[PDB]
């Protein structure tokens, strides 16, 4: 098994820089052809570039020349990747992957990174505020919670401390023009219930420290 | 740069039936040294892509042989002998003869069932947000198929645009249906100044468009 591990998410402002790594676990790391892509959540898949730690080989993507700098340590194993000017459609999960040899070498190999996930946006961390969605009119109800103008993501949201996961759809968050994101998530459940059972949603935002449990009563 | 056609955009499929993906590519993919390097991967949600096949017809290891792959110079073909659940996914082509290397935009693989209307519910604003100085009303379109769905709010029956957010869940493992929540934002001032809000849905499986409304404060 060969296996590269990549650094953790970054959040930087428009302007600014980055730099992410990639390290390889495996025997001559030299010989490696290393890939960069990058993707934006929903779309595809953007080839950055490829480079071959054993030589002064780099393939660029000509869109990305000027803002992208491939870079590798030969005595680490790790490869890196520079980006200058970020922009906020520069926004996205990038890989580093290493999948082909040299031509005619036979080899094929499916090895990638975790992805390192980059926000640049101009906005500053900020925890959520917490809205229920609360139910009303022996069938079926609906109910759920308003996670709204956080930053940045993600956030994770359960009900009664997980005990409840049939008939939750957390969606997706959408991006605000105020740069804050927003997600709903939401529960269908026995309206004969909603006298008796107890409806508490857990949210936890991470890069804030906030952690909020909102109960979601009838009326 | 070699551009990568992929068609279709969107495959719904059902379960046991073939499945057959269509990649062109700009300019041939046969190589100076006369190989062909068109690869196919599919793409899990929250995962990276996964390599399927190589060089038009290799399969992978681990992949099994209901996948095939065919074609040549500037058109390829994916196909699956019989779906399966596990097949769902985004496929992508990948060609690795010219610098850049590129990608096609993908096909969405989805599972195919029968027309389910979704259960429409509407939330109003909570008096907790209201006290913040904004009205965030919400509307849910619930365990639903297929995913094409009309979803337009009426504030005292003016037609609304541009104030309000939809996103969809993925496709749900056990019965195939999406669902789907929009958000209509104001604040509490327009907010305020009005009375009947309504969310009207349109979708394959209602005879007619389905409205759900309240009269702002109950
Ligand atoms: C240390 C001395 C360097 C040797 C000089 C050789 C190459 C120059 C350095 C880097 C260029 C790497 C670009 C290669 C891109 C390869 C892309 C690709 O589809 O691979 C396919 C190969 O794995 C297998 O091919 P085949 O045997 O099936 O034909």
């Amino acid at each position: 098994e060969v296996q590269l591990v990549q650094s953790g998410a970054e959040v930087k402002k428009p302007g600014e820089s980055l730099k992410i790594s990639c390290q390889a676990f495996g025997y001559g790391f030299i010989n490696y052809l290393i890939e960069w892509i990058r993707q934006m959540p929903g779309q595809g898949l953007e080839w950055i570039g490829l480079i071959n730690p054993g030589s002064d080989y780099t393939n660029y993507n000509e869109n990305f020349k000027g803002q992208a700098t491939l870079s590798a340590d030969k005595s680490s194993s790790t490869a890196y990747l520079q980006w200058s000017s970020l922009k906020a459609s520069d926004t996205a999960m990038y890989f580093c992957a290493r999948r082909f040899g040299y031509y005619g070498s036979g080899n094929y190999f499916d090895y990638w990174g975790q992805g390192t996930m980059v926000t640049v946006s101009s906005a500053s961390t900020k925890g959520p505020s917490v809205f229920p969605l609360a139910p009303s009119s022996g069938g079926t109800a609906a109910l759920g919670c308003l996670v709204k103008d956080y930053f940045p993501e993600p956030v994770t949201v359960s009900w009664n401390s997980g005990a409840l996961t049939s008939g939750v759809h957390t969606f997706p968050a959408v991006l605000q023009s105020s740069g804050l994101y927003s997600l709903s998530s939401v529960v269908t459940v026995p309206s004969s219930s909603l006298g008796t059972q107890t409806y508490i949603c857990n949210v936890n935002h991470k890069p804030s420290n906030t952690k909020v449990d909102k109960r979601v009563e009838p009326k | 740069d070699v551009v990568m056609t992929q068609t279709p955009l969107s495959l719904p499929v059902t379960p046991g039936e073939p499945a057959s993906i269509s990649c062109t590519s700009g300019q041939s993919l046969v190589h100076i040294n006369g190989n062909t390097y068109l690869h196919w991967y599919l793409q899990k949600p929250g995962q990276s892509p996964k390599l399927l096949i190589y060089k038009v017809s290799n399969l992978f290891s681990g992949v099994p042989d209901r996948f095939s792959g065919s074609g040549s110079g500037t058109d390829f073909t994916l196909k699956i002998s019989r779906v399966e659940a596990e097949d769902v996914g985004v496929y992508f082509c990948s060609q690795s003869t010219h610098f850049p290397f590129t990608f096609g935009q993908g096909t969405k693989l989805e599972i195919k069932r029968t027309v389910a209307a979704p259960s429409v519910f509407i939330f109003p604003p909570s008096d907790e947000q209201l006290k913040s100085g904004t009205a965030s009303v919400v509307c849910l379109l619930n365990n639903f198929y297929p995913r094409e769905a009309k979803v337009q709010w009426k504030v005292d029956n003016a037609l609304q645009s541009g104030n309000s957010q939809e996103s969809v869940t993925e496709q749900d493992s056990k019965d195939s249906t999406y669902s789907l929540s929009s958000t209509l934002t104001l604040s509490k001032a327009d907010y305020e100044k009005h009375k009947v809000y309504a969310c009207e849905v349109t979708h394959q499986g209602l005879s007619s468009p389905v409205t759900k409304s309240f009269n702002r404060g109950e």
